[PDB]
């Protein structure tokens, strides 16, 4: 008798773990480990220069064991069968503003995208739920803050300045078990300007994680 | 004035000792080095013949003999190459990183078809590995007969030799070391030459002391003849046939043959065989994988199939001869490993086409397939990259077919104008899913569907989730969709509605052994069936997954799908009880029938036993019952 | 002494660099597309500079005819000064064009090497060995000169065989030697028994005779199955050595009546 | 003739081309090396200092600082060594298989504590395996400062002081090649040095560019980083193991492997003979996820040669079944080659790895004292317990008594078969027990009914590497180990009760024929054993082939298709319990009518449902329950 051995895949979605998650207040330290998990592979993909802007809740696995692993790097390459036929004009609240301003994929990109996922994973339900791109950013905004045109990028393909200036709310009592550290972890990373955000690595080395 | 310079220098004493200590690990290889010199030095002859023939008159021939000597615990080896002037030994030959091969390949920059190693100048040291003095007696056409001797002390000597006369070339003298004398050894001389000579274009011999114990010419010692190096449009299949079976050893030939050489930055030639019959030990876990030797010029350096090739093309036997690689100082450790994934990147795709040629011989196929689907269903598993291609290459059995497979793409042109998914079924036989009833309906329907009976079709399906444009379905699962004829759909919600309540209570009943209990039209000769819900393992994969042994048990918590009772409406059974409800939901008879009808369709419908021995406890009852025993 | 040509080689699939919070098999994919996409940015870039360069290399060639029209004309000359002027900014920008081509060959110096680039397909040639012609040969007049000569060529093969007693040795040994997996090999080891009697080694004898029906039922069942015994005969180990102990009795008098 | 003598010689201009080119692969090396040679100046001093503290005079402060510096693309490299006086730079520096570490192997008498690490005088050149050129400033007490310079051009030279502060050691200056750039990254710089220098005795820090706030002090952050974190974890296996207590040597785990709790066990392996070395052994409290990933390169036992990473190879240093065991090798006798990446002589890891596997015994019997973490380590590792049973037969004699399992007196305690065996009546003269999917299922099994009834312990085997240890382990403190699902379950038992059950297979003769005839080709033998109590029947397994769990495991988990094995191995009886009123009513069925097709059905019935409880799978469940369904038919009337 030889012996030899067979592995089996995980197909353990975050969507379905976010299914399978208990109610508004889902355990912050386990979330601080998925989170690490998750970035700790972004540092990876942008060490890489992993382009994938559109990296949603369902392209992240959380395996049985607690580990966070990311594919489907952007639709460069994803969707070879069967699709959504609006995986777009579906509410983009895991979408960077730079997603909904039509510039391009960046660290911080990636990490607002994450960030809202984060906070749904704390609430087990999307932070942010609007329309169009601009009706998103009118629900991202309720959170973040916002300003008129001074605190925009050059990259926007959205009505900038029309968008009625109004106050952030403390992310710390607006998310679940949302410890202040990683409210403004994800403040940082759900602010609209992408450089006013905080980078994988810089967020990954946080005491908070 | 501020500045000095110098040149380098190099402490010898310790250099030397470096080459002979640290330089190498492995001291069987001194065979290797002299030998390879020795083809070199008859490569020289060759080339200089080629513009005087004359150069023959000092022995026209070409080879390198191996006469070990016992009584004196030493190896002569005699190279009947050009041989080495006196300056030449003083120049090249006791000289650290020099040879002449270099000059040598200089002046084959005019224009030849000879290939020479010996870019270190540094191989003839690694003699004092296993010799503890050598001696290298010498005759070049243009000089006299020399003796040089050392034992690498830092010095050398050289004296016109006496008595024998070498016509041409060089003779080696191996003083080997006391404790080197498994050199002599037959088995352990033929073992390092069939390691790194076995393709050598000169003739090697072996003199062993036998019957009248005389020096024996072993002259077919590396008898074996490389064939990639040759026209393959002039090699015919009996001479593949023949290679195949020295490459392996198998009296049984190759089904199938490829020549394979690239060119550029990269560059080889090679050949890549397809064996008729998988090995027993295939699958074995610490089975060495060599199964394709690589070669840089005809010498052997490595073997490592783990990154030459995938391990689901791990059966391929064969050689890939490269004709410039970048090898370390030790011959045996190539740098780059990033190479031999580019190589290995062209192979696939090599074996992947030999793959589809030999699809297209159909009936050879079907032996191959037979013999290495398991690896081709390893590759849907393993390689994300070329499942597609691997894809193309499966073959089912299915319901329209008889004993014979089918390919995906065949069942899709069998597939209905309306019909949107393949329909399968997994299992551990084709006779155990042929009497499922869950491929009844489908039947009904006219749909034909994939018969999967290996246990590594689980993983397999896992990766086959669309193919063609059509999706998959597995009939054991929820969800399972057929034809729906309005009218029948109208009487299937009325026929919810009459067994809505004797639902509810079977439920009740089972409140804890059934997720859901509902009735189903998948169903046809059985009143009731256990479904599998899309999210988990299977009936099929559960069971395999639990056989194991170093299997975490706790990751079931994620994979333990859900269990749906379905019931067949129009049984008699089914109508029975739903009268016995309506006479009385709390009949102890009925629900006893209940938890029986369901046992047996979880049971029957390949799920898990709680408890065999009392469910086997409640069959002795009903038998007893019908005996009249109590 | 240099091989630094190889030191920049670039695999889109190199399972040696991954990461355990990547899934790895969109990741090689990813790589693929990028290393695409990079080629093809290249690629438009290079011809879309050389059309630039050929293209002020037209103008600045058809203003230096025009300038030798110039010179000629009677007083075109005051023109000449101008255009000679345009004509040496057509230069210069061919000349940027061009050296922003040398940049492009800097940049393919610079280029990583992969499938596409260390080689091109030198030759391929498949061959599926299908045949050798639906044949037949008479295994008597094979065995004439077969018995004759390979029983004598591979005797003390045969006979090593007949020395053995481990069915791990016997297997392992026939692997080795599957070429004595033949009538003709059992028919020796028969003799051999015979003659071991005469020789009054019956130790050896009994041993043989085990080995003979190893052989035998090696060809038993080969028979049996319609196959060559060498395609098998492992199967044989494998069958004894898993046999139950009544039925490996059955078996073996079966065996002795197939000797 | 006249023998002429001759000195070898050397093509330096080759040699050197061969020294950078081919004598490594790994450029990582780079920084181990200039690293290691900065350590052994600071070893000399340690010595010169230690013998005569005046030596000290122009620095005190030992250590290994590297400032990178993008700007120019170069690397600097301060050692704050003893240095090299320009006779050195010339000598040593500039020589090829020439080193002053040598010097001080003949020289240190005294000091036989100073260990310099490496020996061949040619490690020097492959800083130019990455740069394009280097500058050695230095200066030895002994000499003033001088600039050694040399691009490895077949020449070197040496330049006067140049002013630039250089008291002791040597500055390096690393010219990096156009395509190197990625050495002057603090994350590629921070990967090699950990995977290198982890162990060195005095500290490297490293000066980058410090990630900081936009200095509009408003706000402002500091400037530069001092990495002196990369030796922040020292040597433990160094000191005295009595001397060393779980505050800093759990610390050391958590060090050793990213995981933030104490280890579960540990054993310091101290070798003072031929291969002098010291080891530490970790075992987790957790199974890593990856545990059985065979795929993966093991990397848990790393070898050290003088404190600095060498090798990894657990498939030589380990066996398979503890490659669990995390830990460090140290040893300064080992024969590395040129390269230093690979250890000459394997067959010096094969007594390595013996030695250690002896310690590992001993502390998974150290284990067995405390109960509690024995059997949390137990539950951890118990399969890899059971491999190692199941592999390495030398060992058995330990492992096996590491063994703990669920019995029928023992119940939910899980129990050592040496307690079992204590335990054993003067009858129970063999170990019995039971092998199947579950707990429950072997304790309510038909097997062992009897057993219990004999007064005889069960133990309770449910996972397939159990299935598979039992095929190894015949015997335990003498006695052999039987299970109750094979045929001939000989329990020790009253003589009498034996003529009984003589007297109930004559009585049953018939049946049992009949039944046979009923099942032919179904079971191999029809007979009678008084195992079963409850049951009217069983189907067994015989004493040669898989059992009934083994199929399942086998069928289902191997990957080869071996149907020869599976058809020989697929043996099967049925036995008959006489006492059973089904069974007594059979026979009185046979007696009534033997042709009675009605009894051959619940023959068969009760056939196919004595397979269901001794697990084997039935050819076709189908006709089972369809035979339900037409028996549930016939009970409704319809
Ligand atoms: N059979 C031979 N006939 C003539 N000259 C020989 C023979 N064998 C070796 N030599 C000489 O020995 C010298 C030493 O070269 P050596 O073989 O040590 O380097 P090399 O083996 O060519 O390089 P490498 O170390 O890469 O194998 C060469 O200059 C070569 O001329
Ligand atoms: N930073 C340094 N400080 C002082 N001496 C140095 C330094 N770097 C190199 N050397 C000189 O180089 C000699 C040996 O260095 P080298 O590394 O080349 O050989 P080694 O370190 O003894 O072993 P290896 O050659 O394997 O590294 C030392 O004895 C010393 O003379
Ligand atoms: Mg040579
Ligand atoms: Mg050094």
């Amino acid at each position: 008798i030889k012996v030899t051995l067979v592995f089996e895949h995980v197909d353990q979605d975050l969507r379905t773990y976010l299914d399978k998650a208990p109610p508004p207040g889902l355990p912050a330290e386990t979330i601080k480990d998925l989170m690490r998990q998750f970035l700790r592979g972004l540092d990876f993909l942008h060490a890489n220069c992993i382009v994938h802007r559109d990296l949603k809740p369902e392209n992240i696995l959380v395996t049985s064991g607690g580990t966070v692993k990311l594919a489907d790097f952007g639709l460069a390459r994803i969707y070879s069968y069967q699709m959504a036929l609006t995986p777009v004009v579906v509410t983009l609240w895991y979408r960077a503003p730079e997603v909904l301003l039509q510039s391009t994929y960046a660290t911080p990109v990636d990490m607002w995208s994450v960030g809202c996922i984060f906070a749904e994973m704390f609430r087990r339900k999307p932070l942010f739920c609007g329309n169009s791109e601009a009706d998103q950013l009118g629900k991202i905004f309720d959170l973040i803050g916002l300003p008129p045109e001074d605190d925009w990028p050059r990259d926007v393909s959205l009505p900038r300045g029309a968008f009625p200036p109004r106050g952030p709310r403390p992310v710390q009592s607006v998310v679940p078990e949302m410890e202040e550290s990683g409210a403004q972890l994800l403040l940082e990373m759900l602010t609209f300007n992408p450089h006013k955000r905080i980078s994988a690595f810089r967020a990954l080395q946080h005491s908070y994680l | 004035e501020e500045v000095e310079t110098f040149a380098f220098q190099a402490e010898i004493a310790q250099l030397m000792s470096l080459i002979i200590n640290t330089f190498y690990s492995n001291k069987e290889i001194f065979l290797r080095e002299l030998i390879s010199n020795a083809s070199d030095a008859l490569d020289k002859i060759r080339y200089e013949s080629l513009t005087d023939p004359s150069k023959l008159d000092s022995g026209k021939e070409l080879k390198i003999d191996i006469i070990p000597n016992p009584q004196e615990r030493t190896l002569t080896l005699v190279d009947t190459g050009i041989g080495m002037t006196k300056a030449d030994l003083i120049n090249n030959l006791g000289t650290i990183a020099k040879s002449g091969t270099k000059a040598f390949m200089e002046a084959l920059q005019a224009g030849a078809d000879i290939s020479m190693i010996g870019q270190f100048g540094v191989g003839f040291y690694s003699a004092y590995l296993v010799a503890e003095k050598v001696v290298v007696i010498t005759k070049h056409n243009d000089d006299e007969q020399y003796a040089w001797e050392s034992s690498a002390g830092g010095s050398f000597t050289v004296r016109a030799d006496h008595g024998e006369p070498i016509g041409r070339g060089t003779k080696v003298i191996l003083h080997l070391k006391e404790d080197q004398t498994e050199y002599l050894e037959e088995r352990r001389v033929k073992e390092v030459v069939k390691k790194h000579s076995q393709f050598i274009g000169y003739p090697i011999t072996l003199y062993l002391e036998k019957e009248k114990e005389k020096y024996i010419d072993q002259e077919e010692l590396n008898k074996t003849k490389p064939i990639w190096t040759r026209n393959p449009d002039d090699i015919t299949q009996e001479e593949y046939g023949e290679f195949y079976k020295s490459l392996t050893n198998d009296w049984e030939d190759h089904l199938a043959v490829k020549h394979f050489s690239v060119e550029g930055q990269l560059e080889f030639r090679a050949l890549l065989f397809i064996p008729r019959r998988a090995p027993f030990d295939l699958f074995e876990n610490k089975k060495k994988k060599n199964n394709i030797k690589l070669y840089v010029r005809r010498v052997f350096i490595m073997d490592s199939c783990d990154e030459l090739i995938p391990e689901y093309l791990n059966f391929i036997r064969g050689v890939v001869d490269s004709e410039d690689l970048p090898l370390n100082i030790s011959r045996e450790m190539l740098q780059q490993s990033k190479i031999l994934k580019v190589i290995r990147k062209n192979i696939v795709k090599k074996c992947l086409e030999l793959f589809s040629e030999l699809a297209e011989d159909k009936e050879n196929y079907k032996k191959f397939y037979e013999a290495f689907s398991k690896n081709l269903k390893l590759g849907i598993h393993e390689d994300s990259t070329n499942r597609r291609r691997l894809s193309e290459l499966l073959r089912y059995h299915t319901s329209q077919s008889g004993d014979e497979m089918t390919s995906l793409s065949e069942y899709v042109s069998r597939m209905k104008e309306t019909q949107k998914s393949i329909y399968y079924i997994t299992g551990e036989s084709k006779e155990q899913v042929a009497n499922s009833a869950f491929v009844e309906r489908v039947r009904k329907r006219g749909f034909e569907v994939v018969y999967m009976t290996e246990p590594i079709d689980e993983y397999c399906v896992q990766q086959l989730k669309e193919f063609d444009g059509k999706s998959l379905v597995s009939v054991t699962k929820e969800g399972l969709e057929l034809p729906e004829d309005e009218e029948e759909k109208k009487k299937m919600e009325e026929s919810k509605a009459k067994f809505e309540n004797l639902c509810k209570l079977m439920k009740e009943i089972l409140d804890k052994k059934v997720e859901k209990v509902t009735i189903s039209n998948r169903l046809v000769s059985s009143p009731c069936c256990i479904v599998t819900s899309t999210y988990g393992w299977t009936a099929n994969m559960e069971r395999i997954m639990k056989a194991q042994a170093l299997r975490d048990n706790s990751t079931m918590g994620y994979m333990m799908a859900k269990k749906h009772l379905e019931i067949n409406p129009d049984h008699p059974i089914v109508e029975t009880l739903r009268q016995k409800a309506e006479a009385d939901k709390n009949d102890k008879a009925v629900k006893d029938l209940v938890v029986l009808l369901f046992e047996t369709a979880l049971l029957s419908s390949g799920f898990s036993l709680e408890d065999p021995q009392t469910h086997s406890n409640r069959i002795y009852r009903m038998i007893k019952l019908g005996l009249g025993i109590d | 002494v240099d091989y630094s040509v190889w030191d920049h080689i670039e695999v889109s699939d190199d399972e040696d660099e991954t990461h355990p919070n990547i899934d790895t098999a969109s990741l090689f994919r990813w790589r693929h597309q990028a290393r695409v996409e990079r080629m093809e940015q290249f690629q438009k870039e290079k011809e879309e500079l050389d059309r630039g360069c050929r293209e002020c290399k037209r103008k600045v060639a058809e203003c230096q005819r025009k300038l030798k029209e110039l010179e000629v004309a009677e007083g075109g000359k005051a023109e000449l000064e101008r255009l000679q002027a345009e004509a040496q900014q057509l230069r210069k920008e061919e000349r940027s064009w061009e050296q922003k081509l040398e940049e492009m060959r800097k940049k393919e110096k610079s280029m990583p090497w992969n499938v596409d680039t260390l080689s091109k397909d030198g030759f391929s040639k498949s061959m599926v060995n299908t045949k050798p012609e639906k044949t037949e040969e008479d295994s008597e007049e094979v065995r004439e000169q077969k018995h004759k000569t390979f029983v004598e060529k591979y005797e003390k093969q045969i006979k090593h065989f007949g020395m053995l007693r481990r069915w791990d040795d016997s297997q392992k040994y026939l692997s080795d030697n599957v070429h004595l997996v033949c009538e003709e090999t059992a028919n020796y080891l028969v003799i051999w028994c015979i003659d071991l009697e005469v020789e009054e080694k019956c130790a050896l004898m009994e041993q043989v005779a085990h080995q003979t029906i190893v052989m035998q039922f090696i060809l038993e069942l080969a028979k049996s199955l319609k196959v060559d015994p060498r395609a098998c005969f492992r199967q044989f180990f494998t069958k004894i050595k898993t046999a139950d102990r009544q039925y490996m009795e059955g078996f073996n008098d079966e065996l002795e009546a197939f000797k």
